[PDB]
């Protein structure tokens, strides 16, 4: 008779049939990721074709149901994720052309033309371990004159096709589609339009400006010991001396910059061999970690169907840090776990994803996952960071409680995380801002590459060794740009990493900084954090943020409270004549 | 008494009648309701609850004076590839009454559009299938629940017992109870027999 | 008789009091005196004189 009583019937009918098809699509893919054979290839394509056809079929039929006739503020938020349209909103002749470009840009990025050698571990070790100026520079220039040339005709047509897709769904530019995940529609008091998202990012970037100037000056002052004639103390850094090909992660530059040589970063790899771990005790210690926090344990089938070891050569396959959610009470993890210190901290990054999926187990398929995918990556980092805390390593079985915390130890620990967490944070804001002018229309095609270098010296502080024209493509050779992925999602992960850490450390009797905090031995922070993971798409991300932090927007204060010993030490070291960088400087 | 100590049942709870006094209590008519459900639907089966299972499949009475027997079953009726041998009603116009089922097919009408006896727009077939697979979780496993009903009618209670039997003691002035007759004396030997029907 | 000791009720097999096994419920329930209830649910002060 009404609309509310008939809308929930179509949702329950779709959820009871989607779980049966999504489980078979994931089970068939699990066989391909276990034994490489020609039988699992056809079983994965046939299982995935039925899921892609049944999802688009029910989305068209759901268009007849009204959307603005729901007064419950719950059923309406489930219809927006189903009635949405993708690349099939335009014409049928132009729909197949957009998918062809995505298949050509992914092949060139995976198969490099630098002669042959590929990208990783092909050109990854050259740009990281070389210690030469005429060696790693040739690898950075050859990638732009070969890969960038083949991706030039495809990147020009990628902007015109993605612009018409966003305008067909009642938007403005293509950037609103990636930024629309945090948008809260409907009628509410805490709504969050796209206009508010423009600010609150530009405000927190100004407070971190004096922090980035001290971190960038420390890396520039260290490289002068090997290049006394190519890098000036009052200049910047070249585009080939950042560690990576694109200059994103600065983790590879940690081997050259060690602040204290007395007590560096310890290695717990040799401690695990003495206790005889068969690549299984790492997950056992991670299970008892969440018990003292407040989160419940896992299920019985989790430790019987998930492969947590190396199969070897008898079962050759693939393994990468990526959590899987097959649904229907089945949870498996695909990752080669070996005796390595890097695998111990990574195990906690994937263990938290299993507890997140179990929070909305009783919820329907449409209510699965939170309001945004940025909260899932934040829980895995706040738990893995506490495992590397020197205080937490004193109450465990391995390592010596003889190594306590001091002033010379925290400096080497904060700098290692500053080259990955906040090291690529200004690069995300610069990359997102540059793509706003391309999707809008402020710059014709011949003004894309000339504007990319102008934002480098004004935001990041990276110059160019060789001047490139508009034919070359530098941002188009990125994994998140060629394969179509929202790179701005990593920006909110950095801010939410310190906001959620302060809430868990407040009830655990830890004040001041967050480097000596301990999440364990406190059954209060677990029950408070679980309330946010339970609320999926039924509640907006604004309400779930107040239940943990307390504010309705992002904050930069907890981000600066974690780098207090680092910011205090950098101001006494970079007083070597220059703090910051100049916008008019070139190495040639 | 030999069912609780067997350690082979999951949830063994009763309602109204205590699980101890039923050993020496008579009964009139005892029935059994065997049905296979999921794991999360076990908690919904209770005298006084509601939902999409206790109202469209089997309605429990408010004054239910029996027990709920349920155990886990994995190596009995499970196969890989989805189970299509058990169905259940998901939506209907009216609810159900205690001791009353519905096996006839009926097209559910959500809105105000005619269905003409076929599914389609605002017309569905409320007979979904379960997902009993040996590779899913615990809640997605088949649970063979056997609900016992204890009714009392005007007919005499023919389901009593079980009675406990001791031994035979003679040459002692103790108390004895033979077929209801309570006596206290020495069971001496007799020198004559009676009729084989008194 | 005054009983100031709290015990656990036992029903049939699976004995309780100590090991705490199966069929070991908690009989010491609560009333639930709330001002938003009815008339019969209100607390009454009964003073028995002997």
């Amino acid at each position: 008779s009404t609309i509310e009583e008939q809308a929930k019937t179509f949702l329950d009918k779709f959820n009871h049939e989607a779980e049966d098809l999504f489980y078979q699509s994931s089970l068939a893919s699990w066989n391909y990721n276990t034994n490489i054979t020609e039988e699992n290839v056809q079983n994965m394509n046939n299982a995935g074709d039925k899921w892609s056809a049944f999802l688009k079929e029910q989305s068209t039929l759901a268009q007849m149901y009204p959307l603005q006739e729901i007064q419950n503020l719950t059923v309406k938020l489930q219809l927006q994720a189903l009635q949405q349209n993708g690349s099939s909103v335009l014409s049928e002749d132009k729909s197949k052309r957009l998918n062809t470009i995505l298949n050509t840009m992914s092949t060139i990025y995976s198969t490099g033309k630098v002669c042959c050698l590929l990208l990783e571990p092909g050109l990854n070790e050259i740009m990281a371990n070389s210690l030469d100026y005429n060696e790693r520079l040739w690898a950075w220039e050859s990638w732009r004159s070969e890969v960038g040339k083949q991706l030039r005709p495809l990147y020009e047509e990628y902007v015109v096709l993605k612009n018409e897709m966003a305008r067909a769904n009642h938007y403005e530019d293509y950037g609103d589609y990636w930024r629309g995940d945090y948008e809260v529609n409907g009628v509410d008091g805490y709504d969050y339009s796209r206009g508010q998202l423009i600010e609150d990012v530009e405000h927190t970037f100004e407070e971190i400006k004096p922090l980035y100037e001290h971190l960038h000056a420390y890396v520039r002052a260290k490289l002068m010991n090997a290049y006394p004639s190519y890098i000036s103390p009052i200049g910047c850094l070249p585009a080939h001396l950042l560690g990576d090909m694109w200059g994103r992660f600065w983790t590879n530059l940690y081997s050259l910059t060690v602040p204290f040589g007395q007590k560096p970063n310890i290695d717990v790899t040799d401690a695990m061999v003495d206790q005889a771990w068969d690549a299984q005790r790492i997950f056992k210690e991670a299970e008892k970690f969440f018990v003292s926090v407040g989160l419940p344990n896992m299920t019985q089938g989790f430790w019987e169907n998930s492969m947590l070891t190396d199969p070897g050569n008898v079962q050759k396959a693939v393994c990468h840090p990526t959590a899987w959610d097959l649904g229907k009470g089945d949870f498996r993890i695909l990752m080669c776990t070996k005796v390595t210190m890097d695998d111990f901290l990574t195990a906690h990054h994937e263990m938290g994803h299993i507890q997140y999926d179990m929070a909305y187990a009783a919820q329907p398929f449409l209510l699965r996952n939170g309001a945004n995918e940025g909260f899932h990556e934040a829980v895995g980092e706040i738990m893995s960071l506490s495992a590397a805390t020197p205080k937490h390593l004193k109450s465990i079985g391995l390592l010596s409680p003889d190594f306590q915390e001091d002033n010379e130890t925290e400096i080497n620990f904060l700098l290692k995380q500053a080259l990955t967490i906040v090291g690529t944070l200004p690069f995300t804001y610069m990359l997102e801002k540059w793509r706003w002018m391309v999707f809008k229309g402020e710059i014709p095609k011949d003004q894309w590459m000339k504007k990319w270098w102008e934002m480098k010296r004004e935001i990041v502080g990276v110059v160019e060794p060789v001047p490139h024209d508009e034919t070359y493509c530098d941002p188009a050779s990125l994994f998140h740009v060629s394969n179509d992925y929202s790179f701005i999602r990593y920006y909110t992960r950095t801010l939410y990493q310190f906001q959620f850490q302060e809430a868990l450390c407040q009830a655990a009797k830890h004040e001041g900084p967050l480097h000596k905090c301990d999440i364990s031995n406190s059954t209060e922070a677990g029950q408070k954090l679980f309330n946010m993971l339970r609320l999926g798409k039924s509640e907006p991300w604004t309400l779930a943020l107040e239940n943990v932090v307390g504010a309705k927007n992002m904050n930069v204060r907890p981000l600066l409270n974690y780098f207090e010993p680092l910011f205090t030490w950098l101001k006494d070291q970079n007083k070597n004549s220059f703090v910051g960088w100049s916008t008019d400087w070139s190495p040639y | 008494s030999v069912l609780y100590n067997s350690a082979s049942f999951s949830t063994f709870k009763c309602y109204g009648v205590s699980p101890t006094k039923l050993n020496d209590l008579c009964f009139t008519n005892v029935y059994a309701d065997s049905f296979v459900i999921r794991g999360d639907e076990v908690r919904q089966i209770a005298p006084g609850q509601t939902g999409k299972i206790a109202d469209y499949n089997y309605k429990l009475p408010d004054d239910f004076t029996g027990c709920v027997i349920a155990w886990n079953s994995n190596n009995l009726d499970s196969k890989v590839g989805g189970n299509y041998n058990y169905l259940y009603r998901l939506f209907r116009k009216s609810n159900l009454k205690p001791f009353e089922r519905d096996i006839s097919t009926e097209i559910y009408q959500a809105g105000s559009t005619p269905c003409n006896g076929v599914e389609g727009f605002n017309c569905y077939f409320p007979l979904q299938s379960y997902g009993f697979q040996p590779t899913n979780g615990v809640g997605y496993q088949p649970y063979r629940v056997v609900v016992l009903s204890f009714e009392l009618l005007h007919a005499p209670a023919t389901v009593c017992g079980p009675k406990k039997s001791t031994n035979l003691v003679k040459n002692k002035c103790v108390n004895f109870n033979f077929n209801g007759l309570t006596g206290t004396g020495v069971l001496t030997e007799s020198n004559k027999k009676f009729l084989p029907f008194q």
